Parts: structure tokens; sequence; C-alpha cells
């Protein structure tokens, strides 16, 4: 078992916070909200860095380059936007959604973006010129994730019609078909995708195989697009926020629960796990408005 | 919208 403590709470946001995520360096911490804000926090003292504003309406994810000098932010304004974090200023506004744009990755070459959105698609951009190659009819319901796989030719999408798909970056093709399902990513070795479903229950599968190969229960997951992740850099877990408030920790192997993180004071919607260090950054909704930092030795 |  992991034996987190919580370390930091970071305040600041005003409303509901949405996604957070460590920067592929592990240097910082960006933070997106229905505050229309994007905040950026030292990974490990937590420190307050600065705050990014363009959005016209709320944020409901937000992404890192590979680089770490790049973030993408999606927003209920219907826009993408790409951003230099050094200077915080907007390089390029992604238009084409005609609906709220709720999930959003970079590539890991860092030369696309893929979006999910309301409108059901599922659209492929290019970061130099902030324009779209490839828009997909991926869903019949709205887009609750959309990830890279570990060399960037696989996109996979989830949505509330129940479905996931992996998509052939390249070409935009649908290579695969897999209650609503609110999260999907891709595991760090490349082999495995992790879904969550709006039934209490996240599960692992063999993409290749197209089987399921392992349940995780235990949580309350019924509303809300939470995100969850694999956990690698110490023992090997999975890990998901909770409308119960707390943070789940799970063996990846035998399923069982080996830790669940107390504090927040709402939905916890987002967690992220550092890329080297056993550390855990989480975020609630809108009685909390904080995010929480956790570390462990395993 | 993803807190909504």
């Amino acid at each position: 078992k992991p034996n987190y403590a919580l370390k930091f709470t970071l305040a600041g946001h005003t409303k509901a916070v949405s996604s957070v995520k460590f920067s592929p360096n592990g240097e910082w911490l960006a933070s997106s909200s229905a505050d229309k804000l994007i905040k950026i926090w030292g990974a490990y003292d937590g420190k307050f860095e600065k705050t990014i504003s363009g959005h016209k309406l709320g944020i409901s994810d937000v992404a890192w380059s590979s680089d770490s000098n790049l973030l993408v932010s999606a927003s209920d304004d219907k826009t993408l936007k790409i951003w230099d974090v050094s200077s915080g200023k907007c390089l390029k506004t992604l238009k084409g959604h005609s609906n709220y744009v709720f999930c959003c990755n970079f590539n890991p070459q860092s030369n696309l973006i893929v979006s999910g959105s309301f409108d059901e698609s599922v659209r492929i951009w290019d970061v130099k010129t902030g324009k779209c190659l490839k828009t997909l009819p991926a869903h019949s319901d709205p887009v609750s994730a959309v990830h890279f796989n570990r060399d960037g030719s696989l996109i996979v999408s989830s949505s509330y019609d129940g479905l996931c798909r992996i998509w052939d970056t390249a070409s935009g093709q649908c290579l695969k078909t897999l209650p609503p399902v609110s999260f999907v990513k891709f595991s760090p070795n490349g082999k495995y995708i992790l879904a969550a479903t709006l039934d209490n229950t996240l599960k692992l599968w063999d993409y290749s195989k197209g089987k399921c190969l392992k349940t995780y229960t235990g949580h309350k997951n019924e509303k809300y697009c939470i995100f969850a992740n694999f956990s690698v850099t110490g023992g090997k877990w999975i890990v998901s926020g909770s409308e119960d408030n707390l943070v789940y920790i799970w063996n990846l192997q035998t399923k069982e629960i080996v830790q669940k993180l107390q504090g927040h004071t709402d939905v916890v919607i987002s967690t992220a796990c550092h890329p080297t260090e056993n550390i855990i950054a989480s975020a609630a909704l809108e009685n909390d408005k904080t995010i929480k930092l956790w570390k462990s030795d395993c | 919208a993803r807190t909504k």
C-alpha cells in the first residue's frame, strides 16, 4: 500500500476546479476552473506562479505540451486556446466546435492537439497553425475524454453514448469500438485503456485483445466525468476521484482499495499523478474550490 | 461544463 499524506492545499480559484495536470518536466501543476482561468503552481512546494486569462466562459480541461512550454485549454466558449506558459500569452485560438469543448490533449510529439466536445465530434488540430486537420463523426452524445497513446499513432475517445472508440491519428479512421463512459486513457506502457463509466466502475481493458481484464469498484461516480490515472512511479496503482469527496487508490493487479485520501469537501473531479515522484494532485467542485497535493513513500 |  502507498501512504499518501496531505502536504499542501492550494486555494485561489473562485469557482469549481475542473482539471489539474502536472507538467511533463515535473516542475509545475496547471489547474483550470469554471472561473475561466488557468493557474500555474510549483509542483513540489505548491507556490502560486501565475494566472492565465482570456477564455470567455469556464474551462473544463487543460493539457501540457511535451516540452512543458505550452498549455492547451478547452472551454464552454466553444474554443481551445494554446498558451505560452512562460509569457502567459495566447498563441492560437482553435475554432470550429459548435458547442462546449470538454477535453483536450497534445500528442507526444506535441505537433497535434485532440479535442472532444458536446457537439459530439473529436477534432485533430495542428499546433503551429491552430487550424483543424480533421473532424471525426466520433460519437452520438457528448465526448467525455480524448487521449493519444504513447507514439501518437492512436487516439482513444469516450462518450455519454456508452462507447469507447480507438482512432488512427493519421487517417482519422475508426480502428475499433470497445452506461455513459465518462473517462478513458491509455496506460504509460501503451498496452491498456483505463475506462470509467457512470455506474461506479473503472475497468482496465487490453485493447489489442479487446477484452476487459480488471474492474475497480468501491467509489461513487454516477454524474460527473472524473479523471483517473495510472500511478507508476512507486507501486502500480489506479487513482481516481469520487463523488463522496475522496481520492481512491486501488492496486492495479489485485483490484483492492489500498488507500482513500480524505479532506476535500466536494466531488473530487480531477486527480493527476506526478511524472517522477510519488505525488498526487486532486481538485474539487464548487463547495470546495481547492487543489490538494499529497505525498507518499511508495 | 465538467463542473456541472
